[PDB]
RNA sequence: CAUUGGUGAGCAGCGAAGGAUUUGGUGGAUUACUAGCUAAUAGCAAUCUAUUUCAAAGAAUUCAAACUUGGGGGAAUGCCUUGUUGAAUAUUCUUCAAGUGUAACCUCCUCUCAAAUCAG
């Protein structure tokens, strides 16, 4: 009757940082202002973790199997979370601003893009107890000139390449005896190489830059090493990339442009599937599953999230919250319903367990201020600075 | 409600290493150094308090909680904050707990 | 210990003698 | 020729076993004379951003601009400090235009023209971006290249805009003005430095300088050799007089953030944690090609003349004192003056610039220069045409 | 800089370092003087909207005269700009280009409002009191000196409670 | 006398490398 | 003995115990490795921030601490830990049941002494390799050669020469061979503390009397002596910054500062560490810096500096006395009562028989 | 390792007496003097005007 | 630190190196007899001729000052400024200056000494460049207005900080200021480093030496209660007493 | 008389080898601790130089490139655009007009207030 603990945060569906699905396509990880929300798509439920971060989140990933969650601030506060258990395991402090954490497909070790540094650490063990210093830095690769903006493993754990705002996109292995097998760098672009990738076969390399360019690197002849076999330009005129992902097993590029446009390609062919205007507002993050049939966008101009299929023209959720504009809140007589009003006018209807705006009403033109329920939770009203109730 | 440095009225005591000679260390306009033109563009009208958009306060967002209600049943209270709707409850042990993991 | 209302002190049109309209007196 | 009263300092190996580049600055500070050894400053002002450096054309005043709020004009040799401005907008560069009384800072949006005391003289409605803010006193022309494609020429004598030239090249990644020629050099992401005059709306000549983007460019006193660095870990030695890159130093360990040229012929290459200067590298032979390591100590292959590694920094920019043998390197926490033996010229001409100047001598010389300003159409590819 | 000679003057005909035409007479500073704004860009934060008033006020004057949208939208402009109090009158349309100054929107500033009400002696003492945290606008204590306060919000400025300067009066 | 503590930064110096002391077999 | 609900995480609240800590450098900067029973701690010297802790509690208490650049060598009962970053990379278990007394690092070797008056030698498997793993040999000190082994040091520019000092005298060995290359004669006092020197050939020895002896080996002669009235010396250190200065740490808690050129004490610090808990346990000048880090048995670790000299004209004569700098302390006595102070498990109050809160 | 720098010596360029006029060291090296046509041209135009 | 304090430190590094000509008419215009309007207009050669004109009489009083004619008062020793020299040369310059100062400390009632050391003030900035030896050699003359002039010219070190109110004063510095000057501890380490320097050099004359004992004695007078401050005062006085008794001199 | 004012004397009273005040300097925290430097799988840290250089890899809007301008006028002289003219070899450049064309370039505004004083 006294003890109230934090259960769940609702809405403000994207502010800052990386978006990811889990191993399964059920669990979607999004950052909130300082927390991580998980939205389960088929089993339609929502969740936000019991803890909060100290600054805004700028980097996020979860484990291979869904055991460990790494959230990293703008500054580099790193929080190890038992993802299945929703309890915090470790607060590490990375002293640089990092942009990408990616676990191994092995799950054995993760890596981090901080500055011109790549830091490759072993995973802490989940079934093991929590230790003082769980983290063991395996290696540190500092062969880059400017801040490293994107990063990926291979589908094998034995190959990791990172890309910077410096022109370079550089591969190494985990282990140094696998250095001599492939350790080289890629250059020859124009701009910020914003995403470089392995294909699903580990022989083709895709490198994508901010200017609108892709190179198809391949270990081929004129010993002999690593030529461009082709380039690919979407020819975005003044618009340029913000975010790019590549689903390898179906050979699919998701692009995010500065103009809010987004493209899909088939990368040995480079063929435009469809162009969607996500809006005026740019895609700040793209994401695919391992199945690669859902896509996830976030506009940090508005604060919206969007799960949409590439193959079928069909969304999953088009959620658009409003920061600083959560004016009213209303419990129904039923304990299953919640009403949130706004200054933008949207009045949403939530379930407490399944945190979804089941309904909205976008019919007020101005701020909606006060909302009360009456008659067993049937009717629900909305007084406004829109001049009405 | 929220423990965030970028939220403005969170901290009780400010860190004196950020109080420089003339000014805060954070009150300097750092939007002018972004790589992108759009993030370098400033549209902030000066004295906007809880106005339209986030970028136009020319400030950090204040930590404020507008609306407060109880659940009837399980005494759970929800408050729509600046961050969003928060839920406190007495529905304890809904924290999901896997047992004997391989 | 900084004084309040730390304002941008700038060119005074009514006090700066570098102005030739205030070169007289 | 024999009237020339002062001769340069040198640095000599004295053995093949003893090496020239291995000298360090605390080791240098032993043998240099007390005022000149003390002219090395260590201004660690770690609170604000990384620091931009510019000495005036006479070394009498230092101007610095940290990236966050700092604007600071010291009468550098003495204890006097003229300006200390804290603008919470972020800044990129600064230069004294005519004297230490008037300078200009390159902000987030607008250039500002400023009194010695720190007062505001002139905010420019134009110059809506300002990345490189450079001056030529022989035209009284503040030439400014922001992140815009354009390039702006403000004649601060009259106080009016001369012209504004859109390059179609994009954001300016480098700009170095020519002292001998007053042609401006802009460097952009294609690897392309364009020479510029305010009259000609197309550039005087474009130069495909390197691959990748232009990290920086820096020009001789004689205007003969301009040392250009790309972000491709490469530095070209352009001879502008016939438009040829003399040497192409390829595969640096890291691309140089900036380059700088002394008077007597030194070249400064700052990869950012390291600052390395070569002597007589701008000459015609590929024996004079500046190279990092000469195997076997061959006289043909050329070693660096003076080396330094900054530990906790990645330095911003650098500039020699024009009449003395130091160079101000602006690092993240501040300013070092690294002591060279023979960088600056020993025998200045007072009737060109005065390193030792009374204020009454200054207001005589300022009026002398304003009488001798050139109107902007005289900026040409040759001074003598 | 020099009280330069009769022979110097005719050669340096057009030059100046103090008052430029791009510097527009330093007019903004005279408003930065009279209203004591902290940053310079607050002026150009008003003057970037102030022309935007006229840029709508001009082209609504270019419509046909009894265009029934034109007289309605101009009334919607003028009731809005009269709620914020940036013009004294609303009967005439001519204030939309003649009265919309930076000084008129800048005399709807917060210390100007308290300086009218003579809670403060000068303008900058009210700015110092906002900085000290003495003032409030109805519900909220405001820290910012640069508050745009409407005409209808003008009754809501009081001193904040339990202070040392509310007991001073 | 002005007895005030000054801010004291650690400056770098050099020490002997004791790991350089061994010669191997003949 | 094992718990199921809880498990040990760390023993919060400890800085040191009295075991002679080691100093190391990363590049230009300094770290400090102290002991707390079965768990050692690493610090930056420039802030006394905690850097690493042991990955494991050792099964017995650590007896000795040495530290090279990236590798910290702990020494408990029979086995010696080669630790990178506080993690057990290589345990070197000595082939006795005698307890490890002291330890030193030079060359391709490691040398650690036991209480059977016998030192063990551990070569690197290669000079290419970094930590010593090959077992070379065991040499001993019989009672015609020396007494109980007080320290092993390596004075610099001594090719494979190992300087083993006892309560009686000093020995020198070629640890490639295993031959005693020199034995020093007995000093008539009971030698208690060794320290190498930034001058050549000199080992400083602080005995059970208040006497410090500078001792040569190329001479084999005790070049200078230094007296102390009625104090038992515990630690010796040399300020290598730029003026020749010597640090004498008593077991009475007092720290005495000499300038051997002026032949004069500079200032004696009193009671920087508790006398009952071992006095001053270990004080060491950071090499080439005017900063001395002191460590007591009162769970405390202090820093002191010489201010630069006020005399512009003199310099070296007029010396500012040492001055308090940052310190990490703990409860000297065990803590009588603790509690959890805050709600978010940030702070804990701990009161002891040291008569203080923390 | 011969180390030699420039020294202005602070007495040659700035004279001893207060009544003494300044010493004016000149280097007619053309690199120091950039504009031998144009600056002389502006002097001539100033003289003609 | 702040920038302004980090830059006013560079004033202390170049307080004598005159760069602007007003810095010269500040740096040359202060000297021991001449008023600063007439001291502004003095050529170096003109001051050196007066320097030798007093130095020849001084060398004829006792021959030990003849060696500074070979080095310090050489006709070649005019043009050389200090800041043009290396610090290893500057150390030998300071050695000559110091050994001259304890030498002339006896002869300081003579206007020959005032006219000799004024050139050294003006040629080698010894009011600023080496002021600890300037004050320690001439500390006993606190009633004499030659020293009182010297106080208005010396850049005061932190060790001589009682006289921060007495530079450019009318009335002479009092006898109690000598005790409060000496009542510091590190000042006494400077006075050992003066008197021990005078002992090996055997330049120890009676009047200054009586001032030494009157100051040290008044220090232990002032430390009659502070027995712990007295117990750190035994090392400074008993060393001066012991090294004093190693003199041949009987007044010592 | 209340002084509920303090000075001023005092006293009861408190009270362990002083009490009371004021301030300079520095250190410690003011976010949750994995070491410094570098060219970084490694080497350094007494040093990277007489292996740092060869090698490979490395060049699109065929010139997309002010997302940035206080508002009105105009915009002579410039530029832009096409219309239109000549020259050279399918393109630059000479010449020329039309542009409620125009962040160059000319002016008007973007100052005069129930703030106070002052005659009536």
């Amino acid at each position: 009757k006294s003890d109230f603990k934090f259960s769940n945060l609702l809405g403000t569906v994207y502010r800052q940082g990386n978006i990811t699905f889990s191993d399964d396509g059920k669990q979607l990880l999004s950052p909130v202002g300082n927390r991580v929300s998980v939205f389960d798509l088929i089993n339609n439920k929502s969740f936000t973790f019991e803890y909060e971060h100290r600054k805004n989140i700028a980097a996020i990933d979860l484990n291979k199997q869904g055991t460990l969650l790494i959230s990293i601030d703008e500054d580099g506060r790193a929080i190890l979370v038992n993802f299945k258990a929703r309890n915090v395991l470790h607060h590490f402090n990375f002293k640089e601003k990092c942009s990408a954490v990616k676990f191994s497909p092995d799950g054995r070790l993760f890596a981090l893009a901080s500055g011109r540094f790549l830091q490759i650490w072993k995973t802490p063990d989940v079934n093991k107890d929590r230790q003082f210093a769980p983290f063991v830095r395996h290696r540190v690769h500092a062969g880059h000139f400017q801040d490293i903006t994107s990063l990926t493993w291979s589908q094998d754990s034995r190959f990791i390449l990172t890309t910077s705002k410096d022109l370079s996109a550089k591969i190494w292995s985990v282990d140094s005896e696998e250095k001599n097998l492939a350790a080289t760098t890629f250059n020859g672009h124009r701009d910020y190489v914003m995403g470089a990738f392995f294909s699903h076969d580990q022989e083709k390399i895709y490198t994508v830059s901010k200017d609108g360019a892709v190179f198809v690197w391949e270990f081929t002849k004129r010993k002999y090493s690593w030529r461009i076999t082709k380039k690919h330009f979407f020819y975005a005129n003044q618009a340029k990339v913000k975010c790019v992902t590549f689903h390898p097993a179906t050979r699919l590029l998701a692009v995010g442009f500065t103009s809010g446009e987004f493209r899909l390609y088939d990368l040995p062919d480079f063929t435009l599937i469809q162009q969607l205007s996500m809006g005026q507002n740019p895609v700040n993050t793209v994401s695919v599953n391992q199945t690669g049939e859902w896509l996830a966008f976030g506009s940090s101009k508005l604060g919206q999230l969007l799960v949409y299929e590439w193959q079928s023209e069909s969304y999953i959720l088009k959620q658009q919250g409003h920061f600083d504009s959560t004016n009213s809140l209303a419990y129904s007589p039923d304990g299953s319903r919640v009403v949130t009003a706004s200054e933008d006018g949207k009045i949403k209807v939530w379930d407490i367990t399944s945190g979804f705006c089941l309904a909205t009403f976008e019919e007020h033109t101005s701020s909606v201020t006060a909302v009360q329920f009456a008659k067993r939770g049937q009717v629900m009203f909305s007084s406004s600075l829109d001049g009405t109730v | 409600v929220s423990r965030n440095m970028a939220l403005n009225g969170t901290l009780e005591f400010l860190n004196s290493k950020k109080m420089t000679e003339a000014g805060s260390l954070d009150l300097i306009d750092d939007a002018g150094e972004n790589s992108d033109l759009e993030d370098r563009i400033d549209n902030s009208l000066p004295g906007s308090q809880r106005g339209g958009d986030l970028s136009t306060r020319k400030m950090r967002p204040e930590v404020r909680v507008t609306s407060v209600q109880f659940s009837p049943t399980a005494n759970a209270f929800a408050a729509a904050s600046t961050e969003g709707l928060l839920i406190y409850s007495t529905n304890d042990t809904i924290l999901f707990d896997p047992f004997d993991l391989d | 210990t900084r004084k309040f209302g730390l304002v941008k002190r700038t060119l005074n049109t009514k006090k700066d003698q570098r102005l030739k309209k205030n070169q007289e007196n | 020729d024999y009237l020339l009263p002062e001769s340069n300092g040198y640095l000599e190996p004295e053995n093949e076993l003893e090496k020239t580049f291995k000298v360090q600055q605390s080791e240098i500070k032993s043998s240099v004379d007390v005022s000149t050894a003390n002219k090395a400053l260590d201004l660690s002002l770690k609170e604000f951003g990384p620091y931009h450096i510019k000495y005036a054309k006479n070394g009498t005043h230092l101007l610095i601009t940290g990236r966050k709020g700092h604007v600071a004009s010291m009468d550098w040799r003495k204890g006097q400090l003229r300006a200390e401005l804290f603008l919470n907008e972020t800044c990129h560069s600064a230069t004294y235009l005519q004297n230490e009384q008037y300078f200009a800072v390159a902000q987030k949006k607008y250039t500002f023209i400023y009194d010695h005391e720190g007062t505001e003289l002139h905010r420019l409605k134009q110059h809506i971006e300002a990345r490189h803010l450079d001056f030529l006193p022989y035209h009284y022309l503040l030439v400014t290249a922001g992140e815009t494609g354009w390039l702006k020429y403000h004649d601060v004598s009259t106080g009016q805009l001369v012209s504004e030239l859109r390059t179609k090249a994009g954001p300016t990644m480098a700009m170095a003005q020519n002292p001998w020629n007053a042609v401006m050099h802009l460097g952009h992401s294609n690897g392309t430095v364009s020479l510029w005059s305010p009259s000609m709306p197309e550039p005087l000549v474009k130069l495909l300088s390197a691959r990748g983007p232009v990290n920086s460019i820096a020009i001789d006193r004689s205007g003969y050799y301009m040392a250009t660095t790309g972000a491709d870990r490469s530095m070209k030695i352009w001879d502008i007089r016939n438009f040829k890159q003399l040497h192409s130093v390829e595969s640096l360990p890291t691309p140089g953030t900036n380059v700088s040229i002394s008077d007597t012929g030194l070249l400064a290459l700052s990869r950012g944690p390291h600052v390395t200067l070569w002597k007589d590298a701008l000459k015609l032979s590929g024996d004079s090609k500046p190279c990092f390591g000469s195997m076997g100590g061959n006289p043909h292959r050329n070693t660096p003349y003076m080396s330094h590694l900054f530990a906790g920094n990645k330095v911003e920019n650098l500039g020699f004192v024009p009449f003395e043998d130091l160079l101000g390197v602006g690092h993240q926490t501040g300013i070092t003056n690294l002591i060279v033996p023979g960088a600056g010229e020993a025998n200045y001409d007072a009737l060109e610039l005065n390193p030792f100047e009374t204020k009454k001598q200054r207001q005589e010389q300022e009026v002398r220069t304003l009488l001798n300003k050139l109107p902007a159409d005289t900026i040409t590819l040759d001074p003598n045409s | 800089v020099r009280k330069l000679k009769h022979h110097e003057q005719k050669l340096l005909k057009k030059v100046d370092f103090l008052e430029w035409k791009q510097d527009q007479g330093h007019r903004d500073t005279q408003v930065m003087r009279t209203y004591h704004i902290q940053n310079r860009e607050d002026y150009h934060k008003y003057n970037r909207i102030c022309g935007d008033i006229r840029r709508l006020a001009n082209k609504l004057s270019l419509l046909p005269p009894t265009d029934p949208f034109r007289r309605k939208h101009e009334q919607l402009l003028l009731d809005k700009l009269y709620a914020m109090g940036v013009l004294t009158t609303k009967s005439k349309i001519s204030d939309l280009e003649n009265k919309v100054t930076v000084s008129a929107i800048c005399r709807r500033r917060l210390p100007v409002i308290m300086h009218r009400l003579k809670m403060a002696e000068t303008i900058q003492d009210a700015v110092k009191f906002i900085e000290q945290g003495h003032v409030r606008v109805g519900p909220n204590l405001i820290n910012d000196p640069a508050y745009l306060v409407t005409r209808n919000m003008e009754d809501y400025v009081t001193w904040v409670d339990n202070s040392k300067i509310k007991k001073t009066l | 006398v002005v007895r005030e503590a000054k801010k004291v930064e650690m400056t770098e110096a050099r020490a002997y490398n004791a790991d350089a002391d061994t010669a191997k077999a003949a | 003995k094992n718990s199921k609900i809880f498990s040990p995480f760390r023993i919060i609240g400890n800085v040191s115990n009295g075991v002679p800590f080691a100093t190391g450098t990363l590049g230009s900067t300094f770290y400090i490795v102290t002991c707390v029973g079965k768990t050692f701690q690493i610090y930056d010297a420039n802030t006394l921030h905690l850097l690493f802790v042991s990955e494991k509690e050792t099964p017995s208490s650590i007896v000795a601490l040495s530290a090279h650049f990236h590798y910290v060598y702990a020494a408990y009962e029979n086995k010696v830990g080669i630790y990178k970053r506080g993690i057990e990379e290589h345990l070197l278990e000595l082939e006795t049941d005698a307890n490890v007394e002291h330890l030193c690092i030079f060359g391709d070797y490691l040398c650690a002494s036991t209480d059977d008056n016998s030192i063990f030698i551990y070569k690197k498997s290669d000079p290419q390799d970094k930590y010593p793993s090959e077992f070379y040999t065991k040499l001993t000190v019989t009672e015609i050669q020396g007494g109980e082994i007080v320290s092993l040091q390596h004075l610099a520019t001594y090719l494979n020469k190992l300087t083993v000092v006892t309560k009686s005298n000093v020995l020198l060995f070629n640890v490639r061979t295993g031959k005693l290359v020199f034995t020093s004669n007995e000093f008539p006092d009971q030698i208690t503390t060794a320290e190498p020197a930034p001058v050549l050939d000199i080992i400083a020895l602080g005995t059970v009397t208040g006497e410090v002896i500078m001792f040569n080996m190329r001479k084999g002669k005790r070049i200078r002596t230094i007296k102390i009235p009625q104090s038992r010396i515990s630690s010796l250190s040399f300020r290598t910054d730029g003026s020749s200065h010597l640090s004498v740490g008593t077991s009475s808690g007092d720290l005495i500062f000499y300038d051997l050129d002026r032949r004069s004490r500079i200032h004696v610090l009193k009671n920087i560490h508790r006398e009952s808990y071992g006095g001053v346990t270990q004080a060491t000048f950071l090499n080439g810096q005017p900063i001395i880090v002191t460590s007591g048995g009162d769970n405390s670790l202090k820093e002191y500096v010489f201010d630069p000299s006020l005399s512009q004209g003199s310099g070296d004569v007029v010396v500012q006395p040492p001055r308090y700098l940052r310190s990490r302390g703990g409860h000297s006595q065990p803590p009588s009562y603790i509690a959890f102070a805050d709600s978010q498990s940030h702070f804990m109050l701990s009161a002891s028989k040291d008569r203080s809160l923390w | 390792m011969k180390i030699k720098t420039i020294k202005r010596s602070a007495d040659d360029y700035v004279p001893v007496k207060s009544t003494q006029e300044s010493q004016m060291p000149r280097n007619l090296n053309p690199e120091l003097h950039p504009f031998e046509r144009a600056r002389e041209y502006t002097k001539a135009l100033n003289a003609t005007k | 630190s702040s920038l302004s304090d980090q830059l006013a430190q560079v004033a202390s590094n170049n307080a004598t190196v005159a760069l602007d000509r007003k810095r010269r008419q500040k740096l040359h215009s202060a000297s021991l007899i001449y008023n600063s309007k007439t001291a502004a207009t003095q050529d170096y050669d003109f001051i050196f001729e007066n320097a030798s004109k007093a130095l020849e009489e001084l060398s004829q009083i006792e021959p030990k000052f003849a060696i500074f004619s070979r080095t310090l008062f050489s006709e070649s020793s005019i043009s050389l400024d200090r800041n043009v020299q290396t610090k290893e040369e500057i150390k030998d310059l300071d050695n000559a200056i110091n050994a001259y100062l304890l030498l002339a400390s006896s002869k300081w009632y003579l206007a020959p000494t005032l006219h000799a050391t004024e050139w050294l003030v003006r040629r080698f900035q010894i009011h600023v460049k080496n002021t600890e030896m300037l004050l320690l050699s001439t500390l006993n003359y606190y009633q004499t207005p030659v020293f009182k002039r010297i106080l208005s010219i010396i850049k005061l070190p932190p060790l001589f900080n009682c006289l921060s109110n007495f530079v450019r004063s009318e009335k002479p510095p009092t006898a109690l200021t000598m005790i409060k000057l000496f009542n510091d501890m590190d000042f006494l380490k400077l006075y050992t480093s003066y008197l021990d320097q005078c002992i090996k050099h055997n330049a120890t004359y009676t009047n200054q030496l009586l001032f030494t004992t009157c100051c040290f004695i008044n220090v232990v007078a002032f430390n009659s209660n502070n027995d712990e401050k007295l117990n750190q005062l035994v090392p400074i006085l008993l060393e001066i007493s012991a090294k004093l008794l190693a003199s041949k001199s009987k007044d010592c």
